[PDB]
RNA sequence: AAACUCCAGUUGACACAAAAUAGACUACGAAAGUGGCUUUAACAUAUCUGAACACACAAUAGCUAAGACCCAAACUGGGAUUAGAUACCCCACUAUGCUUAGCCCUAAACCUCAACAGUUAAAUCAACAAAACUGCUCGCCAGAACACUACGAGCCACAGCUUAAAACUCAAA
């Protein structure tokens, strides 16, 4: 199958992270 | 524990094995045998005392008398190796499996519940 | 193919008829386009081998019941 | 059957590759997928027949001193002749007795396929040098 | 429980060989076993080179001791033979006559569907 | 009913199963001989069943046997043994020229 | 390190033949898997990459020796065709 | 039966008493382990 | 006698010679092979060095280094340095999958050295130090 | 069959005949078949051992000329 | 190119690192995992099912403390490439991978197949995967996205983990 679920979760949750570690 | 000197349960009843020489009385005896040896002859010790058949390997009262003896091993084992997991997850699962053929044994038959509960020294605990 | 002489000329003997040959696609389903608006099909269709040469059921059996029409077979 | 498929319909159909078949086949039927597959692991065969009589002694001593290696080997699909690319040594006057010795053997050769039958239907066995030595080889000789 | 106790000895001669098996058998002994038999395999050249004891070896002599003991004296003879400036390499394994082999039928045939299913 | 046909019984023709060289035979570490068949004289590499015809259980004997008297200090790990090279070849494997 | 010399993967060479003598060594090698470990070794390979090969590998030859069984089976009958005509 | 074969065995067992008499009947002799097996089955004792 | 590719085992009474020289006795001729080199040093039994050579010390430079004609080009330098001490018949113990693998010992050849034997020490750890990264190419 | 019994240890015993089956002939008898026959009426004469019913039919055979070379 | 040039080759001595071949085997363990050798201990349950939280475990990465350090190696530094190259390629070296004692409790932790029992006759069956089902039990799910998020609570966790919404939005996903 396609990761294009994956794809949306990793991206959510690279942004979090990221967003974490700024603030 | 029984001692050293004591002869493996397959050679304690074979005529004229109190006349033979020292040396093969060592040999037969369980400080020439691995501990299982040792523990074949705990768990008879207890049925004796205990089951009203001693030769009755199917009751629940021996299993749990068998099971009691493993549950000790285990112990032993863990008091020298207290970081190993595999051990561990077999005292606590064979405690549960003792705990539940006690629960059994108690609503089946209490008089022989209580003489497994005195040979065995197990206080029986009610689950939260 | 063993017996594909043998079987020809049996039916010739008999008066009957005999197909030992490759068998085309739609002989029976598709007769009156291949032979003809007027064309009579067998009323029987007797199988001295059922099995095609790679070991699969020969099409006209198949064909043969879609057609009505009754079959002996070996 | 693994991920390579093996559910072939016309499984237990005979394998016949001769090259009368050849003649009298279809160039309309388009080759399967394991069409192919079949004509590979012929070659394999005839890959391991070759190399394996190439290392025994009785065959032919003049052959088993040589200790010649096969590069490749690849049957013609149209079955005239089955290659038998040979790997060509460094010196130059070697890759000649080499190449003089099979062509002697290639003959001998092809009866001696016919003892394992099951390879009997092999066409003429042609060598060929790898050029990769030999192709110099021409070379530095002019 | 049986064991095999498998001695390379340093090269030595006849005096020095039977002085360091008597001290070998005898540890044994004060460990508690029971010595059934020692055979002597000979003296032959080490399959490598073998370095014991701040010294390298390319011969051996080859000793098997079978004996009765204690499964704690094992690890206790272990150490008794780290020390013997003698033994080149000591290993003690259970007796391999002990184990008793059972009887094959033969080669069972496996399916091959087995082998790429699995 | 009818004396004829056919009973039940087990097939009285069946042959034998099939067994290894070993089959039967104890493998000991200590005998360097038998176990220095089952590596390869230039390198010392066990052989792989298919190699030495043995079944599973012997295989893994042998590997066993080869793996404890190499480190024991009986067999050599790198190569074959040169003393028992003209010793009966059992293994289907075809090496030189 | 602790071995013997000149025993391991040591063939003598014939009358000079230094070509064949150099052949019979590859192969030595080759067919021992010797070759092979040594380029495998050249970078590390990840144990979770190791064992896709190992089962690709393993899938592959028991595929092709099916495949050959197969062939061989099927090439009884590519004898002559004993009822041409018919 | 494993008894009496054991109590015949302990007679040639080694002893704090023989132990030097079978230390050095053991050095004139010599144990081989060693056998080949051939293609069919057989064992080839050594050549001694 | 019938030919054995199995070299003579030291301590056993072979007939073979070299010069009059046993087995044990004949200088030997380390190539290692790497992948952008190629070294070549002869030494007698005895361990004594007696001549060396590689692609580097023959003018050879980064990529042609490691070619084959580099490797053959240091064979036949470390030949003649070996040939004017005395040697003729050389054992040759190649370690490594270079290119100058084969190629060195041509050069050995051509140089006047007859090979009598080969032996391949390419290092095989049996389990040893991790090995670098795979490369993404 | 239980004569099939019979058959395989005879095959192993004594081996398939060196005279050749000839499944044409629908009455056709094999050196087997004739040791079976044998069997049969020693069988039927009282005998119940197996090994000694066995050795007693191999005479009977030779007193009749037939040629039963064991196999080892 | 940089780097090294107390460098390289042969020989000898030499580890608290890692475990060719066997292994084309398919075993052990609850799973995670487990493939050099030896020994000791040792692999629960004589009906099944039974937990995000109880009980005990749980790869890799990571934290705290003390050690080891061959090799590999985030990061970092240097070389090169490039429009740029915070990459891919080359070199060096660190955390880290190891041991010991504590934590942390995650994975595409996946045969992507819940446990147990039974069946091969029915219709074989949306498709693909891995032939199709029955009994029984627990767990779980109810359009997409918001969301492996917010808040609450718990936790040796404090840039964390577990449990886990709503508003606005869409006619798809
Ligand atoms: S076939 Fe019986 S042990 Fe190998
Ligand atoms: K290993
Ligand atoms: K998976
Ligand atoms: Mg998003
Ligand atoms: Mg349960
Ligand atoms: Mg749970
Ligand atoms: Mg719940
Ligand atoms: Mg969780
Ligand atoms: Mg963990
Ligand atoms: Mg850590
Ligand atoms: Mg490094
Ligand atoms: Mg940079
Ligand atoms: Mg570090
Ligand atoms: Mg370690
Ligand atoms: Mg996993
Ligand atoms: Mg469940
Ligand atoms: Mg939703
Ligand atoms: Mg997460
Ligand atoms: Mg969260
Ligand atoms: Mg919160």
């Amino acid at each position: 199958k396609n990761v294009l679920k994956i794809r949306r979760r990793k991206m959510n949750h690279h942004k979090y992270r990221k967003l974490v570690k700024k603030t | 524990d029984p001692p050293p000197s004591t002869l493996l349960k397959d050679y304690q009843n074979v005529p004229g094995i109190e006349k033979v020489d020292d040396v093969v009385k060592r040999l037969l005896s369980l400080e020439m045998a691995n501990k299982k040896e040792m523990l074949k002859i705990k768990q008879e010790q207890f049925m004796k005392k205990i089951v009203a058949n001693p030769e009755d390997t199917r009751s629940l009262e021996a299993r749990i008398i068998a099971l009691s003896v493993k549950i000790r091993s285990y112990e032993e084992h863990l008091e020298k190796h207290r970081k190993d997991k595999a051990h561990k997850r077999y005292l606590l699962m064979s405690i549960d499996q003792r705990k539940k053929m006690l629960k059994n044994l108690r609503n089946t038959n209490y008089d022989v519940f209580e003489k497994i509960c005195w040979g065995l020294g197990i206080e029986y605990t009610f689950p939260p | 193919r063993q017996f594909s002489y043998l079987i020809e000329n049996m039916a010739r003997d008999c008066g009957e008829y005999a197909h030992t040959r490759y068998f085309r696609g739609g002989m029976l389903t598709n007769a009156r386009l291949l032979f003809g608006p007027t064309v009579r099909l067998p009323d029987l269709i007797i199988f001295l081998h059922t099995l095609n040469n790679i070991f699969e059921p020969h099409v006209a059996v198949r064909d043969a019941a879609k057609m009505n029409i009754p079959t002996v077979g070996i | 059957k693994v991920w390579y498929e093996s559910p072939s319909l016309g499984s237990h159909s005979t394998y016949k590759p001769s090259k009368l078949e050849f003649l009298m086949r279809s160039t309309s039927k388009k080759t399967r997928k394991e069409d192919h597959a079949r004509l590979r692991a012929l070659n394999g065969l005839l890959y391991k027949a070759l190399t394996d009589l190439l290392c025994t002694p009785e065959v032919s001593q003049e052959l088993y001193d040589l200790n010649v290696e096969l590069s490749k080997v690849s049957l013609t699909p149209d079955f005239s002749a089955c290659r038998a690319y040979w790997k060509t040594t460094l010196s130059a006057e070697q890759n000649a007795h080499m190449e003089a010795v099979l062509q002697r053997s290639a003959a001998h050769m092809r009866h001696l396929l016919m003892s394992q039958q099951t390879l009997r239907n092999v066409p003429p066995i042609v060598f060929v040098q790898d050029k990769g030595n030999a192709a110099l080889a021409e070379l530095d000789q002019l | 429980p049986r064991y095999e106790l498998a001695l390379i000895l340093k090269a030595m001669q006849r005096p020095e060989t039977a002085a360091t098996l008597k001290r070998t058998i005898e540890a044994l002994m004060d460990r508690g076993a029971i010595v059934r038999d020692l055979e002597n395999l000979g003296e032959r050249a080490l399959p490598y080179r073998i370095s014991a004891h701040s010294q390298q070896h390319n011969r051996g002599g080859y000793f098997l001791v079978d004996f009765y003991a204690p499964t704690a004296a094992v690890e206790s003879m272990v150490e008794h033979l780290s020390r013997d400036i003698d033994v080149i390499r000591g290993n003690i394994v259970k007796h391999p006559l002990t184990q008793e082999l059972k009887e094959c039928e033969g080669i069972v045939p496996v399916p091959l569907a087995e082998k790429l299913y699995s | 009913s009818n004396e004829d046909l056919p009973i039940s019984m087990e097939n009285p023709y069946k042959e034998p199963l099939k067994k290894c060289i070993l089959c039967g035979k104890h493998v000991d570490y200590k005998n360097v001989q038998l176990l220095s068949q089952f590596v390869s004289p230039f390198t010392g590499c066990i052989y792989g069943r298919h190699i030495t015809g043995l079944c599973g259980k012997k295989q893994k004997e042998i590997t066993k046997a080869i793996k404890r008297a190499q480190i024991m200090g009986f067999m050599p790990v790198t190569y074959k043994d040169p003393a028992y090279l003209k010793d009966p070849k059992v293994c289907n494997i075809r090496y030189r020229e | 390190a602790k071995h013997l010399k000149f025993i391991a993967r040591t063939v003598m060479v014939q009358e000079g033949n230094v070509e064949s003598a150099y052949r019979t060594l590859n192969r030595i090698l080759t067919m021992d898997g010797l070759i092979e470990d040594i380029k495998h070794r050249r970078y590390y390979e990840k144990p979770c990459r190791r064992r896709q090969r190992e089962s690709y590998e393993r899938c592959r030859r028991i595929y092709n020796m099916e495949m050959a069984r197969k062939i061989n089976f099927l090439m009884r009958k590519n004898r002559a065709d004993p009822w041409q005509g018919c | 039966r494993e008894v009496l074969q054991l109590q015949e065995e302990v007679k040639n067992f080694i002893t704090r008493e023989n132990l030097e008499a079978r230390v050095e009947a053991a050095l004139d002799s010599r144990k081989n382990y060693n056998w080949a097996i051939t293609r069919e089955g057989l064992v080839v004792r050594p050549q001694r | 006698t019938k030919f054995s590719i199995y070299p003579p085992i030291p301590g056993e009474e072979s007939s073979l010679r070299w010069a009059g020289k046993k087995f044990e006795e004949i200088p030997i001729a380390h190539i290692k092979a790497s992948h952008n080199n190629t070294q070549i040093q002869v030494v007698s039994a005895s361990n004594e060095p007696l001549a060396f050579a590689s692609c580097g010390t023959e003018g050879f430079r980064n990529a042609k280094k490691g070619t084959g004609i580099a490797a053959q080009t240091a064979g036949i330098a470390a030949a003649a340095r070996a040939k004017q001490k005395g040697v003729i018949h050389i054992r040759v113990v190649v370690k490594g999958l270079g290119p100058g693998r084969l190629s060195a010992m041509h050069g050995l050849i051509m140089g006047g050295l007859e090979v009598i034997s080969i032996t391949d020490n390419t290092p095989i750890p049996h389990x040893g130090c991790r090995p670098r990264k795979a490369r993404k190419l | 069959y239980h004569e099939d019994r019979i058959r395989a240890k005879f095959y192993s015993v004594y081996g398939s005949g060196q005279r050749a089956f000839d499944l044409f002939n629908p009455n056709f008898k094999s050196t087997c078949q004739r040791f079976v026959e044998k069997y049969t009426e020693l069988q039927k004469l009282g005998e119940t051992d197996e090994e000694k019913l066995f050795v007693e039919t191999g005479k009977a055979l030779l007193a009749e000329g037939v040629i039963l070379r064991r196999v080892g």
